[PDB]
């Protein structure tokens, strides 16, 4: 049983007291890339993501897949997770190895208020993962429809963008 | 997995995002569970499991790619 376990798991007792010691490394991923704040985030462990967060931990942190912390919070819906990474100044555009957005993940997996929050907090609609799709279009069509009227309503540019990043071509 | 073309009952649902199906829609039977096309694929990168193969982690599925880079 190490920090891993003691973050999915919210014993926050232990987390505290594995943070106390400044000789362990609080930002380090685990097997898989997965950082302390990845595995709280995914979990819900809301207490134990807000003193990662106020002891330091980098918020945009990836593991083996380039997934931070919020796509883990979007795809789970945690909902106040994702707005406290969002006040921590988390990337809400940040790109996995597949080109998708914590908002694809909100829409894939019906979390309609975590999608509607990353909206109103400026989340792109209209940016295509590596493989054409827009996280919108991951959504059923009642929250689809909605979070394109929402995204307008913010002064969203709703062309499709395709993917590029650094490396594309 | 094997492609169907739906004339079941109104009660029928998606096993991965509980929705229904219309009438004549292409859909995927995986193991008795019904899932719309876009439903059927990895939970990670969206798309088709290569050969229908898929591994499952906590509730999720996912193609080997991404059970490898994440959960083996
Ligand atoms: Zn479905
Ligand atoms: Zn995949």
């Amino acid at each position: 049983d190490d920090i891993f376990t003691q973050c999915r798991e919210g014993n926050a007792v232990a987390v505290r007291l594995w943070l106390d010691n400044t000789e362990n490394d609080l930002n380090q991923g685990d097997d898989h890339g997965f950082s302390p704040l990845h595995w709280a985030c995914r979990e819900g462990r809301s207490a134990v993501v807000e003193m990662l967060i106020m002891r330091g931990a980098r918020i945009n942190v990836m593991n083996r897949g380039d997934d931070t912390p919020l796509h883990l919070a979007a795809s789970h819906g945690h909902r106040d997770i994702v707005q406290k990474l969002l006040q921590y100044k988390a990337d809400i555009n940040a790109v996995n190895e597949h080109g998708n957005v914590p908002l694809h993940y909100a829409c894939f997996w019906g979390q309609d208020q975590v999608a509607e929050d990353l909206v109103a907090n400026g989340a792109l609609v209209s940016i295509c993962n590596k493989y054409g799709e827009m996280p919108v279009d991951k959504a059923k069509a009642p929250l689809r429809e909605l979070l394109r009227e929402r995204a307008e309503k913010m002064g969203q540019n709703l062309n499709r963008i395709p993917y590029k990043d650094t490396f594309w071509k | 997995s094997e492609n169907l073309y739906f004339q079941g009952s109104a009660s029928a649902t998606c096993e991965r995002c509980k929705g229904g199906f219309a009438p004549a829609e292409k859909i995927v039977n995986s193991n008795g569970e019904l899932y719309h096309e876009q439903c059927f694929v990895c939970a990670q990168c969206f798309q088709q499991f290569p050969e229908g193969l898929f591994y499952e982690f906590e509730g999720r599925k996912y193609c080997e790619h991404d059970f490898q880079m994440l959960f083996a």
